[PDB]
C-alpha cells in the first residue's frame, strides 16, 4: 500500500507489531518480579553475612 | 600500571575497525559488535585520563560518538534502543560531569540535574524520535500562490521503514530517560541522611514515572515506565549494604515486597488492570493527580537544592 | 476564538478524510479484484482448458475481445468529483493541502492487469525485435482464443 | 450584519504575476505548523490520531507550569530583599 | 500524423509496449509467453 | 475626527512603509511594526522602575 | 562569511525549521528591546534616584 497522510501511514505501518499490552505481559512481569525478589533477599543475608555477623 | 591501558585502547581500536568492516556481509555480527564496543572505548577514555570527575567526561564523549556514527550507518533495525540510550545518557551526563569537572558541585546539585534532565527528556520523548527518523516535513502552503509540488512516490514508498525507526528510537529515549531518572535520585538520597524534600522528590519522580505508563502504548515503553520504582528499590538497597548501614535495607526490601504484591494482585485478578470498569471521574482524578505531581517537582526541587537561599 | 477552536476543526476535517480514503480504498479492491480475476497471469491460462470457465467470455459481457498485454496504472474508473464551489476564496491550508495530498495518490490503482482490447483497433502493428514480438501475439492471442468460443471468433497465420 | 468580506485571491496573468521572492511565516503557518508537529507526535505514541484529548502537551506544559512558578516565586522572594 | 487510437503503433522494450504518440510507456511491465509454452496450451485445449 | 478615520490613518501609512522597505503590500506580518514596540517598551520598563524606585526611597 | 560563501544552503533562509527561524525573531526582539535601560544602568541613572 502507499499512504501519504503521515498521521495514518504511522498507525498502519505500526501493527505488525503484536504491541498489545492485555493480560498477557501482567503474567511475566509479575512472575520475574517475584523471582528477583527472592534471589535479593537471599543474596541480601548472603552479603550481610560475607561482610558482618 | 600503564599496560592495563593500552590493552584497553589496543582492543577497542581493533574491535572499531572489526565492526566497521564486516558491516556489509553480516549485519548481524557487525551490530553485536558495535553494541560491545563501547564498553571498551570508554574505559579507554576514562582510565587514560590519569587521576580519580575529570575523567568520565571523556569517557561519555566517546560513546556518544560511537553511537552516534554507528547508528547513522545502520540498516533499518537492530541499532535498536541500545544505542540511543547510550547516546542520550553519555551526552546527559557529559554536560553534568562538565560542570562537576571544571567547578565545584555539593554532590547534591548533581541529583538535581540528572533528576531535571531524565524528566526532561522523557516528557519531550516523542517528537525527538520525530525528529530523528526524518519524517516528510509538512508543506504549509501561503495564502499567495505558492502552489506546491506533490510529494514524489519514491518518499512514499520508503515510510514504513522509517516508521520501525521511530518506534525503535522513541523506546530508546524513554528508557535512557528512566536510567537517568534513576542515575541520579540515588546519587541524592542515599548520600547521609538528607533531607525528607529528597524523600519527597524520588517519591515524585517515581510516581510521575508510573502515572506515565498509561500514556504510551508500545509495550517495552510501558515495560521501563512501570520498572522504575523497582530498579530504584534495589538500587537504594544495595547502596545501602555498601553504604553499611543494615538498617533500612530490610524497609527496602519490605517496599520492593508491597510492589511485588500489588504486582501479584494485579496479575491474577483481569478487574483492577481493565480501565473499563473504572469511573469517568476518577480517570479525570488521576489525570489532574499526574499533572499536580510533575508540576509541584520543579519548585520543591529549587526549594531542596536551596536556591532560595542564596537569595 | 483563538487557535484551539479552529485546531478542534482541522481535526475533525481530518478524520471525515481519513474515513473517504478507507471507502475509496476499498473501491480500489474490488477493481482489482475483477480485473486479476477476468485477466490471469500467462501462466494460470494452461489450466483453464479444463474448467468451466474456458468459454466463459460471451458478446453482451462487458470484457470481450479484450486482451491483455501487461501490468501497469488503470486510472481508476470510479468518479473522484468534489463540489467546489468557491471564486477562489482561500481554504484553510493544513486541511486543503491534505485533500490535495489526497486526490493525486488514491486516483491511480497502482500495477494492475492492463486491457488491450481488440474490438475497436481493426489494425494491430508491432514493432521491433523479431521473438520478443511474437511473443506478445502469441500470449494475447492464445489469451483470446482461450476465453471465446471457437465458434465466435477466428484467427489467421503466415508464416 | 455588518457585510464582512472573506479573504479572495484571483490570478494575475500578466508580468507582475510571480514577482516577490518574499519569505515571512505568518501566524497561520506557525499554527498549522504546531498542530501537525502534535498531531504526527501523537501517532507514534498513542497509535491513534483523531486527536480528541492530547495528554503529551499537557506534561509539557505542567512542566512548562512548574517552571514559570519557580521564576515567579524567586523574584517576589528577590523583592523581600 | 499523431497515430489514431484505432490501428496504432507499439514499439517492444526490454519490458516495455510503448506506445507510439509524438514515449508514454502504456505498460510498464510487459506479458512475454515462450513458445514450447503455448505449444502445451494447444496441446491441451485440443480436448474438448 | 472618529477613530476609524485615524485608525485609517496609522494604517496607511505603515502599508507605505512596507512598501519601501520590505517591497510587499501585503501586509500579512510587518516585522517593522514589531521593530517599533520592542525599541518602545525598553523605554517603558525605564520609565516605571524609573516610578517603582523613586517610590522606593519614599518608605 | 566565508563557509556561507561557498556553501550556499546555509544563507537561504527557506532550509530551516519554521520553529527555528521563529525564535531568531524574539531573540532578534529583545536585544535592541533591553537596549535601553542597560544604557540607564551604565550612564548610572538610578545613583541619582
Amino acid at each position: 500500500r502507499i499512504v501519504e497522510d503521515i498521521a495514518d501511514a504511522a498507525v498502519i505501518f505500526s501493527e505488525a507489531r503484536r504491541r498489545q499490552w492485555g493480560p498477557t505481559h501482567i503474567a511475566r512481569g509479575a512472575a520475574l518480579a517475584l523471582i528477583g525478589l527472592i534471589l535479593v533477599g537471599t543474596g541480601l543475608s548472603v552479603a550481610h553475612r560475607v561482610i558482618t555477623g | 600500571d600503564l599496560l592495563g591501558q593500552f590493552i584497553v585502547s589496543g582492543i577497542a581500536l581493533a574491535t572499531v575497525i572489526a565492526a566497521l568492516a564486516v558491516r556489509n556481509r553480516s549485519a548481524v555480527l557487525a551490530t553485536s559488535l558495535a553494541v560491545t564496543a563501547l564498553v571498551p572505548v570508554a574505559a579507554a577514555f576514562a582510565l587514560g585520563v590519569p587521576g580519580d570527575a575529570p575523567n568520565v567526561l571523556l569517557a561519555a564523549a566517546g560513546v556518544a560518538a560511537w553511537s552516534l556514527i554507528s547508528m547513522a550507518g545502520s540498516p533499518d533495525d537492530r541499532g535498536i534502543a541500545v544505542f540511543t540510550a547510550t547516546a542520550v545518557t553519555g551526552v546527559g551526563v557529559l554536560l553534568v560531569a562538565g560542570a562537576a569537572s571544571l567547578w565545584v558541585i555539593s554532590s547534591d546539585v548533581i541529583g538535581c540535574a540528572l533528576v531535571l534532565l531524565g524528566l526532561i527528556v522523557t516528557v519531550q520523548a516523542a517528537q525527538l524520535s520525530a525528529m530523528w527518523a526524518r519524517f516528510p516535513l509538512p508543506v504549509i502552503p501561503a495564502p499567495g500562490d505558492p502552489t506546491p509540488a506533490a510529494r514524489p512516490l519514491s518518499v512514499l514508498a520508503d515510510l514504513p521503514r522509517r516508521v520501525r525507526v521511530s518506534q525503535a528510537h522513541q523506546t530508546g529515549v524513554i528508557a535512557a530517560g528512566v536510567l537517568l531518572g534513576v542515575a541520579g535520585s540515588v546519587a541524592l538520597v542515599s548520600s547521609a541522611n538528607a533531607s525528607p524534600w529528597a524523600w519527597y522528590i524520588v517519591v515524585a519522580a517515581a510516581a510521575g514515572a508510573a502515572l506515565r505508563a498509561r500514556v504510551w502504548d508500545s509495550a517495552a515503553c510501558k515495560a521501563w515506565l512501570l520498572g522504575h520504582s523497582y530498579l530504584l528499590a534495589v538500587a537504594l538497597l544495595v547502596a545501602f549494604v555498601i553504604g553499611d548501614r543494615y538498617q533500612a535495607a530490610l524497609w527496602a526490601l519490605a517496599a520492593l515486597a508491597v510492589l511485588v504484591l500489588v504486582w501479584i494482585v494485579a496479575a491474577l485478578n483481569p478487574k483492577i488492570a481493565s480501565p473499563d470498569t473504572y469511573s469517568l471521574p476518577m480517570r479525570r482524578m488521576v489525570g489532574f493527580l499526574a499533572t499536580g505531581l510533575d508540576a509541584s517537582l520543579i519548585p520543591v526541587m529549587a526549594l531542596l537544592v536551596g536556591l532560595f537561599s542564596l537569595v | 476564538m483563538r487557535t484551539e477552536e479552529v485546531d478542534a476543526e482541522r481535526a475533525d476535517y481530518l478524520r471525515y478524510l481519513s474515513v473517504v480514503r478507507d471507502n475509496v480504498r476499498a473501491h480500489a479492491a474490488e477493481q482489482r479484484a475483477a480485473l486479476e480475476w477476468s485477466h490471469p497471469e500467462p501462466e494460470v491460462l494452461a489450466t483453464i482448458p479444463g474448467t468451466r470457465r474456458q468459454w466463459e467470455r460471451d458478446p453482451r459481457d462487458r470484457d470481450f475481445l479484450v486482451l491483455r498485454a501487461g501490468r501497469h496504472d488503470v486510472p481508476l474508473d470510479a468518479a473522484l468529483k468534489v463540489k467546489d464551489t468557491a471564486d477562489e476564496i482561500d481554504l484553510e491550508p493544513v486541511a486543503h493541502s491534505a485533500l490535495r495530498g489526497l486526490l493525486d495518490v488514491q486516483r491511480t490503482v497502482r500495477d494492475a492487469p492492463t486491457g488491450l482490447d481488440v474490438a475497436k483497433l481493426a489494425r494491430i502493428t508491432v514493432i521491433g525485435e523479431a521473438d520478443e514480438a511474437r511473443a506478445a501475439i502469441r500470449a494475447w492471442i492464445a489469451q483470446a482464443v482461450t476465453w471465446h468460443d471457437p465458434t465466435m471468433l477466428g484467427v489467421a497465420l503466415a508464416a | 450584519d455588518r457585510r464582512s468580506f472573506s479573504s479572495r485571491t484571483p490570478v494575475n496573468e500578466n508580468p507582475d504575476g510571480v514577482q516577490y521572492r518574499r519569505g515571512f511565516v505568518t501566524r497561520h503557518q506557525v499554527s498549522g505548523w504546531r498542530f501537525v508537529m502534535r498531531r504526527i507526535a501523537s501517532g507514534v505514541a498513542l497509535h491513534d490520531t483523531r486527536m480528541l484529548v492530547d495528554p503529551l502537551r499537557t506534561q509539557s506544559r505542567a512542566v512548562l507550569t512548574g517552571a514559570l512558578i519557580l521564576v515567579t516565586g524567586l523574584v517576589g522572594c528577590f523583592i523581600f530583599s | 500524423q499523431y497515430p489514431d487510437p484505432e490501428r496504432p503503433i507499439l514499439r517492444v522494450a526490454d519490458g516495455r509496449i510503448e506506445r507510439w504518440q509524438v514515449w508514454q510507456p502504456c505498460v510498464d511491465v510487459a506479458d512475454a509467453m515462450s513458445a514450447a509454452e503455448a505449444a502445451h496450451i494447444a496441446r491441451r485445449l485440443s480436448r474438448w
